[PDB]
RNA sequence: GUCUACGGCCAUACCACCCUGAACGCGCCCGAUCUCGUCUGAUCUCGGAAGCUAAGCAGGGUCGGGCCUGGUUAGUACUUGGAUGGGAGACCGCCUGGGAAUACCGGGUGCUGUAGGCUU
RNA sequence: ACAGAAACCUCCCGUGGAGCAGAAGGGCAAAAGCUCGCUUGAUCUUGAUUUUCAGUACGAAUACAGACCGUGAAAGCGGGG
RNA sequence: UUUAUCCGGUAAAGCGAAUGAUUAGAGGUCUUGGGGCCGAAACGAUCUCAACCUAUUCUCAAACUUUAAAUGGGUAAGAAG
RNA sequence: GUUUCCGUAGUGUAGUGGUUAUCACGUUCGCCUAACACGCGAAAGGUCCCCGGUUCGAAACCGGGCGGAAACACCA
């Protein structure tokens, strides 16, 4: 034996931490330092980008901080862009951008400032900043939210920020760790975002992964060879959700009527019918045992 | 030559023989003490009330007689 | 003699009352204050920079100042005497909103509305809170038992 | 039926203790090196002790974690110098088991007058899919109550795999 | 030796338990709280005599000493050496303290009077309030007379007064003695050597089904 | 009915074990070309979509431990004021008011906020 | 494997029973603890306030504001501990 | 003084809640031991005493605390709204 | 009672700053001697008083105690 480490006293003395922090989701400490606003302010909003690549699909949102729980004004997923001709790899670092490019134009459109501050057009991957006009409505800003990702160079949760950025909202963002930052000269090549940017990290792994050896290829990626995606064309995926996701950002949320309203989960068991399961035992007990 | 150390035996006599005096607090307390860069603005925002007088003068008078006109349209 | 420290004796003051040791929670940082609004400050362990010290903890002031992450706030502070109306600087982990101003502005929000209505009657109704009154003469009914016979018991050393 | 309870090998872990912090331990390093093919890590003492030479932060041991294919690789040419037979109380109560080998030149390694023969400590950590669980950063979590290794999965396991003979009596 | 127990024998000064803020306290008197068959079970010696306090006062570790002996003495007697159990239910806990007796050499020349007059420890004493028991006794139904002789003669050995009384328990157990066959057959309690544990409708079901099995 | 993203109050939410999870998701999971990081693609970063609810998670279950609340303990312990009350003293009683804590018995076991799903 | 109550390795349990230069006391867990990389906010400058209090100093401290910076994707944090 | 409303760690209480003391038995080769007695020896048998711990039980804390009073300290009860 | 000082091999004593422990004698074994001395070669021996703490590590640095010792207890 031992000495019983989780006695009774282990759990009368036993503070649980905050509920969030059991689920290992939230950096609050982190979110204290992210989300309070100054004490000179009072009331306006302080924006957060939040970014959480998930494992099959990249959520981008937009929330304040109310006390009730912090309200989102916008948001925009990666499942959604399908309606945008981009069919799969949407957990990419190239999917990432027309997530937060999305979100970027579908925030803008409300407020009424799609027709100012479009970012970056064609596309560079250099550091584009906007820059507030004058007589006009100031730009939009908000602070990047990573979470819990570990941020080293390429991580895509500042890389769907570069969507943002593009879009037209004036995030500060360094680019120290853009994919492109060469850790060792403390530079940019900023044509290693051109290619991050629009898929030619998986355009050249699809092409040295068809010359030496195939059923790799079609393991690797096979609804990349269904749907007839190929290489030479993924560059002019992108390039067109670029273009068609900002011609009309407006989300029109699929209408929902239907249910029965069945019980398929369990209900709670009251309380005469655990009263009595015990006396169900112990008459079942007694009674079998009361014989041999 | 040993003497007392302390005592506060009859002090509650003394300070409230003249009553203790909750302090007499006048409106328009005084700014002293608040942050530089709100009155280094709201001193600027008393400075430049007067230009903007004629906005605020003929719009008195736009409610004036609007009210004006208010008490004679219940009479 | 005893020490002049500025945190003697807050042994059981400032101390996280149980099982609250951790993380503030949120909310406390994120609640507004505005100059007029009335405020009760409490100590707290966790946070030491902008504490309080022990004479105001327990204390309700008025605001008057409001920086990035504290609050000036004038208390009063009775010393052998005289009491200093005195200005502080606290941050917010140590204060809360005071209800104590609230139970009224809700007396208040109800005289004033039965005051514009009731007025187009022209009926004179009871603005003034009233104490306790007597207790109003009324009746008591037995209805088929007479009271129950209580009698002093019969002591009986128990230990 | 087990759609994937496949209990498989998550790790294998050499270890060389030779408290001498020096020579005798800068050659031992290239052992682990040769015979895994990664350069191992230097381990050191937590604190100083008398009567074993041992001082604190000084060097002591070196080990190595191997795993994926060379791990079966290394764990099969480990026993066989065992010629696969273990004892009852080297399968733990957590499901992991270890055995020690005497000569590291038994598995097929060339033996030098000046690097000599230091034996070392295999230890190997079976694992199952959905393991790395506790270890990850977001939304971690304890695995289950089954889908733990017992130490009677694990006996099994081993009798079926290398065909141990697992012998009983200490 | 030791100042007659006049002058410890009210409760004057807080506690001051042995502890690492008073060291080298003399190790207290009385030794052994409890003597006789502590090896019986409930089921045998159903009598609960106590020796209730009256006042609120102090009690020297030397007098629990000889009012416990005197009481194995005239048990181990009519009773015989296994018929009873007798408990010492007052551990001398609080240490008591003395002035360095104010010692001098032939008439004097110095004593500095009351500089540092904080003494040391010279023994330990027990707390005791109105109504809390000092010793209790217990033996069979038979031998009633017996433990109240007993407990009388300790009263000598003790200051102030106090009264004894025969317990409704049995035994040393908290349990109304008029109750007790009642509460083992059907296993409210269940014996425990000296005392008995009360089993509740509370715990697993598991836990039952040893018992009534 | 329920989930996911971000949460508020932080156990009625924890812990231990037991049972069941349709579809969306969450996950496990499959790889190391590029980005990035390691003694180790174990974790972290990245490219994935062959499998499975085995586990996390969800949902329940336990005369379960814990916590949350009531009852009792108890008008008991204690106490604001009061007496030319009692007592050698320790202390104790009464008048005027306030009024606890265990053991011991019950009951409960996460409520919701915004934005999106699925059950069309 | 040599290896024993103690070296080294591995898994499990671990609300803090460790650690936080020092006395104690408070406070602390994807921290304020330990390990790394980058550094000089331990810098320049007015006032306001707290603490002892006469509501004088000194010491020490708390919020700001103005510069120059350090750091981090950033929100922020930092004018000794 | 009421009516709202915050503040509090003293009396009491508790120690089958932490920390610190501490009695007893039942339970435990937990561990292990040091003596034994029956054993060459044997967790073999029976004891024993030590230390731990599984349900218990006796008694405590000014420099201990789950709880937790009484008296008491703040504000607030409008025209400066 | 207050203020100092020490304790180290069988014995008297060195010693360091926190990594080590001496000297002399005693003793054991040889050698010379007819035999002892003397002399020559080798040897073995202490929890560094008992404690708890600090520290990587204490014999040595702190705190308490135990034992042996020294110095004050004046004006009436
Ligand atoms: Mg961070
Ligand atoms: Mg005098
Ligand atoms: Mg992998
Ligand atoms: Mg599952
Ligand atoms: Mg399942
Ligand atoms: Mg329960
Ligand atoms: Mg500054
Ligand atoms: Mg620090
Ligand atoms: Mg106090």
């Amino acid at each position: 034996f031992v000495k019983v480490v989780k006695n009774k006293a282990y759990f009368k003395r036993y503070q649980v931490k905050f509920r969030r922090r059991r689920e290992g989701k939230t950096d609050y400490y982190a979110r204290k330092r992210l989300v309070i606003q100054d004490k000179n302010k009072y009331n306006t909003p302080k924006y957060r980008m939040i970014v959480r690549v998930t494992n099959r699909d990249i959520i981008c949102q937009i929330a304040y901080a109310r006390i009730e729980g912090d309200m989102i004004v916008c948001a925009a997923y990666a499942h959604e862009l399908p309606k945008y001709g981009v069919k799969v790899g949407l957990t990419n670092y190239a999917a990432a951008y027309c997530t937060g490019l999305l979100l970027a134009r579908r925030l803008l459109n409300r407020f009424g400032m799609d027709k100012i501050y479009e970012g970056q057009v064609e596309v560079t991957g250099d550091e584009y900043n906007v820059e507030s006009i004058d007589g006009q409505p100031g730009a939009f800003t908000c602070y990047l939210d990573a979470g819990l990702a570990r941020t080293t160079t390429g991580n895509k949760v500042f890389g769907a920020l570069k969507g943002a950025v593009d879009g037209g909202l004036s995030i500060p963002h360094s680019t120290k760790r853009f994919p492109g930052y060469d850790s060792e000269s403390k530079e940019f090549n900023a044509e290693v975002h051109r290619k991050h940017i629009l898929g030619q990290n998986v355009a050249d792994y699809m092409r040295y992964l068809i010359e030496e050896d195939e059923d790799a290829y079609k393991k690797q990626f096979s609804q990349y060879i269904k749907n007839n995606v190929t290489p030479d064309m993924m560059e002019e995926m992108y390039k067109k959700a670029h273009a068609a996701i900002r011609e009309n950002p407006v989300y029109e949320k699929k209408p929902k009527k239907e249910v029965k309203k069945k019980r398929w989960n369990r209900p709670k068991m009251s309380l005469a019918q655990k009263k009595d399961r015990v006396a169900q035992k112990k008459a079942s007990f007694l009674r079998a045992q009361e014989r041999a | 030559a040993k003497s007392k150390n302390h005592t506060t035996h009859n002090q509650s006599r003394k300070w409230h023989r003249n009553g203790i005096k909750k302090p007499r607090s006048q409106r328009y307390e005084s700014l002293k003490g608040v942050d530089p860069k709100f009155l280094r603005n709201m001193r600027f925002a008393k400075k430049h009330n007067k230009k903007g007088l004629k906005k605020m003068q003929a719009n008195n008078a736009k409610a004036m007689s609007a009210r004006a006109e208010a008490i004679k349209a219940l009479v | 003699t005893n020490t002049k420290g500025k945190r003697r004796g807050t042994r059981y003051m400032f101390s996280r009352p149980f099982r609250k040791h951790g993380v503030v929670p949120l909310a406390t940082y994120m609640r507004i204050y505005k100059k007029g609004d009335i405020v009760d400050i409490k100590g707290m362990g966790t946070v030491q920079k902008g504490m309080p010290h022990k004479c105001y903890h327990g204390k309700t002031g008025r605001v008057y100042n409001v920086t990035q992450h504290a609050v000036g706030i004038v208390v009063n502070k009775q010393v052998k005497g005289k009491i200093l109306a005195k200005r502080i600087n606290v941050r917010i982990e140590h204060i809360k909103h005071s209800k104590s101003r609230d139970s009224f502005l809700k007396r208040v929000k109800e005289n004033d509305q039965k005051k514009k209505e009731a007025k187009e009657k022209g009926t004179w109704v009871q603005l003034k809170r009233q104490p306790a009154p007597p207790r109003e003469a009324h009746f008591v009914r037995t209805n088929g038992k007479e009271p129950e016979l209580l009698e002093p018991i019969p002591y009986e050393f128990m230990a | 039926e087990n759609p994937m309870r496949e209990l498989r090998i998550r790790k294998l872990c050499l270890n060389i203790c030779v408290g001498e912090s020096g020579d005798r331990l800068t050659r031992a390093a290239k052992v682990l090196e040769q015979l895994t093919g990664q350069t191992p890590v230097f381990s050191k003492a937590r604190y100083t002790v008398r009567s074993f030479g041992i001082r604190r932060n000084e060097k002591i041991a070196v080990h190595c974690t191997v795993r994926g294919a060379k791990a079966e690789e290394i764990l099969e040419k480990g026993l066989k110098v065992r010629e696969y037979e273990l004892r009852k109380n080297n399968f733990s109560d957590t499901g992991n088991f270890g055995f020690g080998i005497q000569e590291h030149i038994d598995l097929g390694i060339k033996y030098d007058p000046s690097i000599g023969i230091y034996g070392l400590d295999f230890y190997v950590v079976l694992g199952r899919p959905g393991f790395s669980i506790a270890d990850k950063k977001r939304r971690t979590g304890c695995i289950g109550a089954k889908h733990r290794i017992s130490k009677e999965e694990a006996m099994r396991w081993f009798q079926q795999k290398h065909d141990g003979i697992i012998l009983p009596g200490n | 030796g030791r100042r007659p127990a006049r002058c410890y024998r009210y409760c004057k000064n807080k506690p001051y338990p042995k502890s690492r803020f008073c060291r080298g306290v003399p190790d207290a008197k009385i030794r052994i709280f409890d003597l006789g068959r502590k090896k019986a079970k409930v089921d045998e010696f159903p009598l609960g005599g106590h020796m209730v306090s009256d006042e609120y006062e102090q009690l020297s570790s030397e007098a629990l000493e000889a009012a416990r002996i005197c009481a194995n003495k005239y048990m181990v007697k009519s009773c015989g050496r296994d018929g009873f159990h007798m408990r010492v239910r007052l551990h001398p806990f609080h240490v008591i303290r003395i002035n360095k007796m104010l010692s001098c050499a032939g008439a004097d020349r110095l004593q500095t009077g009351m500089r540092g007059a904080f003494g040391k420890p010279q023994g330990t004493v027990a707390r005791v309030h109105i109504g809390q028991v000092i010793m209790s006794i217990r033996t069979k139904l038979q031998n009633e007379e017996h433990v109240i002789e007993a407990l009388r003669r300790a009263k000598f050995k003790f200051p102030g007064r106090q009264k004894i009384h025969i317990s409704k328990k049995w035994g040393f157990t908290k349990f109304n003695a008029d109750e007790f066959e009642n509460m083992v057959a059907k296993k409210c309690l269940i014996p425990d050597g000296c005392g008995v544990k009360y089993v509740p409708n509370h715990g697993p079901l598991d836990k039952w089904r040893v018992l009534h099995s």
